[PDB]
Order: C-alpha cells, then structure tokens, then sequence
C-alpha cells in the first residue's frame, strides 16, 4: 500500500554510492507524496483493524472517500497503485497543469472525514472495551526485540528517524 | 517534539461523576454517538452505473498495446532492439531481418500479456516513438492460447484507434 | 545494497517490519485469550510480501 | 422442444443472477479488489454479493500470486465447491506469474492447477476491467442442459 | 379438534421440503469424490472432545437460578388473594434466597 | 374452512422473510452511501426469486465423515418451532385463543437451542464442534434475563393472556411506567436470537460462524429461511406488549393498518445496529449477563411486586 | 409539504418524457431512468447525453 515511500528508500540507497543529490524542486515533490502515502497506510490500519473486529462502515466510509485519491497517482505518473515513478536522480517526469487547485481543493476538506472516526471509535465503549491494557508489551524486552515505530513511542521511548 | 494523548486523570468530584453515571447506566453515548452519526443515511449515494457511466482517466493512462505508423503507411518500427533490452520482464521478442527494399524491418514481434507488468519502459525507450501504451482496458480472454501477441495483432489492435492515441500523445510530449 | 562495480548489483538485502513486529507477538499473547488474538495483530499492521525481508 | 429448450432460459438465468464469489487475496490485486466493493465501483447489487464460505460459494477469483506452499492449500478448496462451479483468476501472476515467472519458488501460471475460465490480464486491473471481466462470465452463460437429455 | 391438526399441517410441510433437497435432487451417483475430504474445512483432528471446566459451572449455576422462577411464577395468581401480608412479605423472601445464591458464588465465578 | 386460513398463514410470511433479504441489503446499502440492487430487478423487487432457485439446483452434498439420523432432523426442528410460534398471537383475532399462551412463547422459544446442540454435534469436528458449544451457552443464560423482566409487566396486566394484554393499553403505551424493563427487553432478544453485536452463532471471525459451516445450500436454504422467520416474530412479540395498538370491534380493518406498521420499524433496527457496533468477545458477552444485566432485573422485580399493592392499583381477574 | 413540493418537478420528469412506453422501455435495463440535460449527436442512434 505504501507506493511512493517504497522507491525513496532505495533511490536515497544508490544517490549515497553515486555522490549525487537530487535538485531543488525535486525534494518539495518527494515529500507531497511521501507525507500522502501516509494517508493511506494509516486508512488501512484503522479500518481493516475495525473489519476484523466486525465494524462494517468505517471500512465503507472510508474507501469511498479514498477514492479521490488514488485518482492523484493516475494524474501524475500514468496509472493506478504502483507507479514507477521516483527515479535515482529525482522524479521521472513533471505533473500536469493543475493538482494545486485539487490538492488544496481535497485536503482543505479531509479533517471532517478524520472527525467521524473519532466519533465513531474513541468514545465509544464498545471498541474501547475491545481494546484496553491488550497486549501490553512495554519493557526493555520491547526494544532487545528491535522494533521500529509504533509499538514503540506509542508505548514510552520517544524516538523517530 | 512531544504530543501526549490519553495522559488525564478524570476529576474525582461530586459533580462530574454524576456526568459519567448517566453514561454508563442511561447511554448518554452509544445513541448520541451513533444513532445519529450513521442516519446520515440522506447523502446521494455514489454509484457508477458501469455498462453505460465510464470513471475518470488521464491522458497518460497504461493499458493495451499498440504499433502506430507514419502518414501513408511504414510501420514506424524499425528494430533498433531497445524496447526488449528494458522489459524488465522480458516480455518481447524480436527477430530482425534485412528486407528485400533496403531498409530494415521486423518479422516476428511477440509481447506475452501475461508476463507484462505494465512499466511504461517500453513507451519512453523507443527512439523513432513508435509502440505505445494504448488507453483501453478492454480485455478478458477466455484462453490462454490467445494473450501471446503477435506482430499482425498489434497492428490491428494500432489501427483499431489512432484517433484515439494521436490526440494523447500530442497533449503530452511537450513534459517528456 | 552492497555494489560491485558494474551495471548488475551485488546483494540487495532488504530489512522490514514482520520480522521484529511479529516474533514480538508469541510474549505479548501468552495470558489472554483467543479472541483477543485477532485483536492484537492489526495494530501491528502486518502486510506481507514484506515479510519477504 | 419448445417445452423443455424454454426450461433453460430459467436455471441458466437463476444461475447468473446471484454469483458468490470465494477470494484469494494473496498479493497486491487483493486490495484493487476492494475497491470494487467500496462503493464507488459498486460489486455487490449489481447482481453479485461478495465474499462468502468454502461450502457455498459459486465462482471463485484467484487473485495475487501462487507459490509451491499454497499450490495443495487451493487444490483442497477447489474441491469442496460445488457442481456448478466456475474459475476466475484476476492479475497478471495467475496468468504465468507475473514477474517472478523465472524464480525457483512460484507455480508458474496457475492453469496448471485447476482449469479457469475467463483470464483478466493487468497488473492491478483497474477494478473497471473487472467488472468487464465478470460481465464476460455472465455473457459465457448461453449454454444449455436441454438439448442435451433431450437430444442424446 | 384443531391443535392437533394446526401443527400436523405445519410439520408436514416442514418434512416435505427437506426430503425435496435432500432426498431427490441430490443423488450424487456420478464422480461424487466424497473421499476423505468433507472433514470440516480441516485436516484430520487425533483429539477428541477435551473437558473444559469454565464451560461446565455454567450448565449447573443456570439450572439452580431456573428452579425458583416457577416458584416466583404464580405471583399474578397470587394478587386477587385472601391475606395479603403474607403474599408480600413470602414474594420478598424467594428473590432474596436468588439474591444470596449470586453473592456467595460472586466471590469466584472465573473466566465464565 | 379452518384448514384454508392456516395456509393463508404460512404461505404469505414466506414472501414477508424473502422481501426481508432484500431489505435487509438496501438499508445496510444507503448507510455506505451506494444504491440497492440495481439491474435485475428493475428496483431490485424480483431478486429473491431468482436467488431461491440457485440454492435448490445447487447439489446437496453430506460431508462423508458425518452422522445421518441426528444431521438431517434438525432441520425438521428448525423450521417446525420457527412457524409452530405463529399460532397464538393476537392481530387482532388470534388463530387460537390459548388460556395462557404468553408461557406458550417461553415453552417455543426454549427448545431452539437443542437443534445448535445436535447440528453442531451431528456434523463434523473442531470449527464446528466446541465452537457450537458455546453457543448453546449464550442463549442458555439470556432466558433468565427474559423470562423474569417478562414476569415484570405480568404483575401490572393482570392474567396470562394475550387479549387483556391489548385491554390494559388502551391509554398507556406501556413502554413509559416500565421503561427501565423495556431496556433490558431489547439486548435480550438481540442476543439469545443470535445478531450482530453478540455475535458467535452466525460467526464473524468466530467460529468462522461454524454452526452452518457445513451446510451446502440444500439444507441451508432453510437455516437461513427459518432463522429470519424468529427475527420478524419477536418483533411482533415486543409490539403486542410494549407498545400496544388499539383495538375496536366494529373496525377491525383499523386495527392491522397500524400494525404492521410497528412491527416493521422495530424490525429496522436489528439492521440498524449492525452497520454501528462491533462485537463482544466471547467472555465480556457473558460478564455483563450475570455482573450487569442481572442484579437489576431482580431490583425490578421486588419494585413491581410491591407497586401493585401500596397503591391499592390490583388488576383485576 | 415538500410531498407536493417538489414532486411537481418530479411530475413532469417522470410522467411526460415518452409517454407511457417511453418510460419503463429504460427502466428495465436498470435504475437509469432520469432523462439527460443535453444531447450527444454521434452516432447510430445512441444519443450519448
Ligand atoms: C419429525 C416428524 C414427527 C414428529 C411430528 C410431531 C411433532 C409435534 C411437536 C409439537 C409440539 C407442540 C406441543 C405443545 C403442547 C402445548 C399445547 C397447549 O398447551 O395448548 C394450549 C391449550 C391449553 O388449554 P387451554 O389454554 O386452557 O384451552 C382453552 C380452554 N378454554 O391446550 C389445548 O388447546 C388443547 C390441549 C390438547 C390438545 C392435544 C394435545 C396437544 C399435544 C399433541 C401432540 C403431542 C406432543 C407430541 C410430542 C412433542 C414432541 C416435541
Ligand atoms: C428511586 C426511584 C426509582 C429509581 C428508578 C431509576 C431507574 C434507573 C434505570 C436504570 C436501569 C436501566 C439501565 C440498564 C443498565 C444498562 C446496562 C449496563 O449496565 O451496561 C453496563 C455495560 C458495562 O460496561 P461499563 O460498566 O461501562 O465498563 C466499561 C467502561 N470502559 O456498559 C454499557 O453501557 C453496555 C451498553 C449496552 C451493551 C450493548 C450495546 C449494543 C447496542 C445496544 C443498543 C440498544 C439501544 C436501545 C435498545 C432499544 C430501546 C427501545
Ligand atoms: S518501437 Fe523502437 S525499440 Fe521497439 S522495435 Fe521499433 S524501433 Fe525498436
Ligand atoms: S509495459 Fe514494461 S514489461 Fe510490459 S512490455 Fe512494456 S516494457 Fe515490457
Ligand atoms: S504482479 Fe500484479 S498480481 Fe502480482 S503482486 Fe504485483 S500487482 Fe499484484
């Protein structure tokens, strides 16, 4: 799920060995979509997490706003989930004319959408009941393990890269 | 920096307790939460009626395959053997042969639609800007025997449309 | 990513969650139940082919 | 005659008028898949319910890739399904795999296994040459069990 | 005479439409592999039935609360009575031995 | 012409379960913001008809290692008390007028759960084994959280039956000086019928719902059929009692109109709270019976025994 | 009052577009029933709105 963030880790990967940095503009490209497939992966995790439980429509009520973002992807690279789009030397090509009136015009309008989760899920009793001190691994053992984020900083140890 | 989330005590007092006991015992929550939240029901649904309604694309769209051709006809191939050498896949076939004109062509140009993974790095290796990703998702065989390409498929299946092409490549040359 | 020299890389091995996320759950599931089983694995969001690391 | 020739434009449309589909969401064409359930592209009610059982299911949809360790693991659950029962497979790694069609570690192409039906090619299909897809299968239904009693 | 002729009707027709799927259209005569599989979308399970003791105590504890409701069931019977001291305060006694029963076995329920 | 009024009754609620099927998917539908079924119908309205056929052409297979006398009986129970239960009940003239058939509900709806025993047993092992033995104990423990607080509303009616429980109401609606009990009412028959939130019968994720987990569409066209027939009767079980309508003996066509209107609208709401609410997991299901359900249903119960008395309010019989 | 309010839109939506034929020809192909604003010219007859 992740497309854009997958592919800035190993173009990052070869510039190191080429001793080549990317251009200006191409860094304020990587970064609208690095910080956008981080509304994606966290859709995921919030509503297939609340589809095994047995929660129907925030699934539903989601995907159908998601929608309006994998339209993004197509607009600029060519096509649908997985673009082969950032390069070792930046970004393969430049997006069209517009997507500043569509970017703007979609995330001056998604804190509402994120306000129903909330009174969807987190005072209510139910879900809270479903989860509450469930898998409390918190010690020093919780980092002997090696782990990355969350399930770390959501438990103590702050930290990210 | 920090942000911290779910760190407050509850206050602990005569009054507010009060506020927390008509939540448990008479479900101040759960009907104002969501008895309301989803009725909400009043919204025009979103619905593609896909038979005859058709979703959005762009202009740079990947799908099928095709072989454009100049203004009366020369099969604008030319077998220079750049778009096999970056399938990643290795889905094209070429075997080359001088014919009897002079000037080089084809003979047997194969592209599995099985082994396809639909880069785009054939589109943008080809000098002479002749095979190009079509804009039509019309598919759905029902032998195996039949998605191995030919050359005298692609042709066909170029010069089904070129009405439809020529106005998509003409958009969008001018970033690449 | 080590690198050889020439246009073919050497080994390209990859490090991914799943690998601490997941052998992390055999101490954090001893204790409770079953049902609460499927309850701790979606926090951790696991989505393999990336435990292909 | 036209008796019983009439009976099948019955049972061969109330078997086309409500499929149940099985999936195997294995790789990257299981969540360009669920979009289609998401209602944009809406898969339930126009016709077909989405995902069910192993006991009841009509039409399955393999999707993602098939490895040596899941080759056993679908024969089993091909089995159990009924006497009408029909092959789909999404994606473009149960067409021939894909890529990974060279490496030591895949079935390559899934026919090999079971005999499937109608094949839809594409890394992820856009959930739109889908539904052109199984509005293939539903057009495939024009056969007949009269004529065949009835001429044998 | 119809009681008794209102639920004769009602099974008969019950047993008419299984035997109309199950007996009938079935006869499964041709490749039908019934083989080993059929085994409940599984393998072969060696185990038997192994005793659970959280899943007994709540057979026993329901039928003790179930006995002394059909005492406590003629109390509508009970109103239209001579002495009526008596039917309250005999009414009150049953529900506190109910009560009682919970809060000795309150002490230790378990993962019911 | 007694034998044509019970055909008259069996053959007109069938339709009433398989139109609920439909309805059941167009109001779970507008909730995701996307439309009922759309092609087959025109509106949707011949869809049940085309979706009953498949299920009988489909074969019937039985599972090879399962048992024959236990697994093809229930089934004949299954269907047998889902329409045996319709018999008694007031709308506005009952088919047979019981002496005490409020009982008669108690003495129908507690032998359904001895077909979960012998189906879950009948069959096969382990998704369906243990996983059916824990619901025989779900449905077990919510009869004394039913039949006590249905005791509660018998000491204010008067009598065990059914028509002085339309007499009672002719100015009340009942559901305001039992509110509390109106409550506990709901959850109860939420759950011993084996719905959404306290769910493991039908299974979401758990026993992979392994109490049908078998049934090929043969036999499991009825399950289905006959479980959606409890569904719409305790639906018109809580209407008679609650919220009960009124009755006039020179109109009785005035009577039904606004019946089944009531019922319906209770009816919505088992669809209405399974596209909110997740589920219970399997222990806290069960701790809020006894912890939480319980102690107030006995609390009720000294409260209605005495209420009647230091009111001087007896109702009559 | 909107039961009368805005089905006098709906009247002439409904009833007036093809007459009595015209209206459930469209309806038994699906749902798609209201009646375009514009109209399409190519090409055999199907009148793309
Ligand atoms: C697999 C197929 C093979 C199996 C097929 C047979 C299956 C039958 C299962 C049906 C089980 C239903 C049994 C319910 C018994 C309760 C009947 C009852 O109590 O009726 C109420 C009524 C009480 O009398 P009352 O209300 O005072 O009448 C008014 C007088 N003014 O009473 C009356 O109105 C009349 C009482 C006498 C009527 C005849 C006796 C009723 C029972 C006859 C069937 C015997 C039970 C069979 C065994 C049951 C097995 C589950
Ligand atoms: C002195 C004069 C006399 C005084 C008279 C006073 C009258 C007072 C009447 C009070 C008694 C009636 C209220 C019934 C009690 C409510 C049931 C209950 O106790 O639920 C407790 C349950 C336990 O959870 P909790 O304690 O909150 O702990 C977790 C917090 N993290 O926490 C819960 O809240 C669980 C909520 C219910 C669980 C099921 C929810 C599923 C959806 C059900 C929706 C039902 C909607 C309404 C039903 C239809 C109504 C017509
Ligand atoms: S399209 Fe270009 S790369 Fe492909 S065969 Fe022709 S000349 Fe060679
Ligand atoms: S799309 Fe990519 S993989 Fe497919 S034929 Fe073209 S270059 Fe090769
Ligand atoms: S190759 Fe196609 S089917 Fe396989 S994982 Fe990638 S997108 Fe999915």
């Amino acid at each position: 799920v992740s497309m854009m963030c997958n592919e800035q880790a190993y173009s990052l990967a070869v510039e190191k060995l080429l001793n080549i940095q990317p251009p200006p503009r191409a860094q304020w490209i990587r970064v609208l979509f690095g910080e956008i497939t981080r509304l994606l992966n966290h859709i995921m995790a919030v509503t297939t997490h609340a589809l095994d439980i047995g929660a129907m429509t925030p699934f539903f009520w989601m995907f159908e706003e998601r929608e309006k973002m994998f339209e993004f992807y197509e607009r600029v690279s060519g096509a649908r989930m997985h673009a082969a789009y950032v390069r070792p030397g930046g970004v393969h090509q430049d997006l069209p004319l517009g997507l500043m009136d569509d970017i703007y015009e979609f995330s001056k309008n998604f804190s509402l959408r994120i306000d129903e989760l909330e009174e969807m899920l987190t005072n209510n009793r139910i879900w809270r009941n479903r989860t509450v001190d469930i898998g409390i691994v918190t010690a020093e053992d919780a980092l002997n393990y090696g782990f990355s984020g969350v399930m770390l900083r959501g438990s103590g140890i702050q930290w990210d890269l | 920096t920090y942000k911290y989330v779910n760190l407050r005590e509850p206050s602990m007092d005569m009054k507010s307790v009060t506020d927390r006991a008509a939540q448990t015992l008479l479900w101040t929550e759960l009907i104002r939460g969501l008895g309301m939240t989803l009725s909400y029901l009043f919204r025009e649904p979103a619905t593609i009626n896909y038979p005859f309604e058709k979703g959005p694309l762009s202009p740079r769209f990947r799908g099928e395959h095709a072989l454009r051709r100049y203004p009366s006809g020369e099969e604008r191939c030319i077998a220079c053997k750049l778009c096999e050498a970056v399938c990643p896949a290795q889905a094209i076939t070429i075997e080359a042969e001088p014919r009897a004109d002079g000037s080089r062509r084809t003979t047997r140009y194969d592209i599995d639609m099985t082994k396809c993974i639909y880069c785009g790095f054939c589109q943008e290796a080809c000098p002479v800007d002749a095979i190009v990703e079509g804009p039509n998702f019309e598919f759905s065989t029902e032998t195996h025997e039949e998605l191995l390409y030919n050359k005298e498929k692609l042709l066909n299946n170029g010069d089904k449309w070129e009405a439809e092409i020529a106005a998509n490549i003409q958009a969008d040359y001018l970033y690449r | 990513l080590v690198s050889d020299g020439s246009s073919r890389p050497y080994r390209c091995k990859i490090k991914a969650p799943g690998f601490a996320h997941l052998a992390g759950l055999d101490k954090m599931s001893k204790g409770h139940m079953l049902a609460d089983v499927v309850a701790i694995i979606g926090t951790q969001d696991i989505v393999f082919g990336e435990v292909d690391r | 005659e036209y008796v019983v020739a009439k009976l099948d434009d019955l049972i061969n449309w109330a078997r086309r008028s409500s499929l149940w589909p099985m999936t195997f969401g294995l790789a990257c064409c299981a969540v360009e898949m669920m979009h289609m359930a998401a209602p944009r592209y809406d898969m339930d009610r126009f016709g077909v319910v989405f995902r069910a059982s192993p006991r009841q299911s009509d039409v399955m949809i393999v999707a993602g890739t098939l490895t040596n360790k899941m080759a056993p693991a679908l024969r089993k659950v091909y089995d159990q399904m009924p006497e009408p029962r029909y092959v789909v497979s999404m994606g473009s790694c149960a067409n021939g795999g894909g890529y990974y069609h060279y490496s030591y570690s895949v079935v390559r192409g899934c026919d090999r296994i079971v005999p499937v039906d109608i094949y839809v090619p594409g890394c992820p299909p856009t959930a739109e040459a889908l539904l052109y897809g199984i509005l293939q299968l539903q057009k495939k239904i024009k056969r007949e069990k009269r004529l065949r009693i009835w001429y044998r | 005479m119809n009681l008794m002729l209102a639920l004769l009707t009602n099974f008969t027709l019950a047993t008419l439409l299984v035997i109309i799927a199950f007996w009938l259209p079935q006869l499964n005569v041709y490749s039908e592999k019934t083989s080993p599989y059929e085994c409940g979308f599984d393998p072969m399970g060696s185990a038997r039935l192994p005793f659970s003791m959280k899943f007994f105590l709540v057979a026993i504890t329901f039928l003790l609360f179930d006995l002394e409701i059909a005492l406590l069931l003629p109390l509508p019977w009970a109103s239209q009575t001579a002495n009526l001291n008596t039917m309250l305060t005999m009414a009150l006694f049953l529900i506190i031995l109910l009560a009682v029963s919970l809060a000795y076995e309150w002490t230790q329920k378990g993962l019911e | 012409m007694f034998m044509i009024n019970i055909l008259m009754l069996i053959i007109p609620i069938l339709l009433a379960v398989a139109f609920l099927t439909l309805v059941e998917r167009k109001v779970l539908g507008y909730m995701q913001l996307r439309k009922g079924p759309n092609v087959v119908g025109p509106y949707g309205l011949l869809q049940p008809i085309a979706d009953a056929i498949k299920l009988f052409i489909k074969e019937p297979l039985r599972p090879a290692t399962s048992s024959a006398s236990m697994f093809i009986l229930a089934p004949i129970m299954a269907l047998g008390l889902a329409l045996t239960m319709w018999i008694p009940l007031p709308m506005p003239y009952p088919l047979i007028n019981m002496n005490l058939g409020v009982l008669f509900m108690l003495a129908m709806s507690s032998l359904a759960v001895y077909s979960i025993l012998w189906s879950g047993w009948a069959s096969n092992s382990k998704y369906a084994l243990i996983g059916a033995l824990r619901a025989v104990a779900q449905t077990i423990s919510y009869e004394v959280t039913l039949a006590i607080i249905l005791l509660s509303v018998l000491l204010m009616s008067g009598s065990f039956t059914l028509s002085t429980l339309i007499t009672t109401q002719e100015q009340m609606w009942l559901i305001l000086p039992a509110w509390p009990l109106a409550m506990m009412w709901f959850i109860s028959t939420l759950a011993e019928t084996n719905r959404a939130p306290f769910d493991l019968t039908e299974g979401e994720s758990e026993l992979v719902s392994g109490f049908n987990v078998e049934y090929a569409a043969g036999p499991f066209a009825l399950f289905f059929m006959a479980e959606y027939a409890n569904i719409i009767m305790m639906n018109i079980f809580t209407a008679i009692l609650f919220l009960g309508t009124s009755h006039n003996p020179h109109m009785p066509e005035l009577y039904t109109i606004n019946f089944t209107i009531k019922s319906l609208l209770l009816t919505m709401s088992f669809l209405w709270i399974r596209a909110s609410y997740p589920r219970f997991r399997y222990d806290q299901l069960m701790h809020l019976l006894w912890k939480n359900f319980l102690p107030l249903t006995l609390a009720l119960c000294m409260w209605h025994v005495s209420l009647p008395i230091l009111t001087s309010g007896i109702p009559p019989q | 009052m909107e039961l009368l309010q805005v089905l006098k839109r709906g009247l002439q939506q409904v009833s007036g577009h093809g007459g009595l034929r015209g209206y459930l020809r469209v309806l038994f192909r699906a749902n798609d029933v209201r009646v375009g604003t514009l109209v399409g010219e190519d090409k055999y007859g199907n009148k793309y709105y």
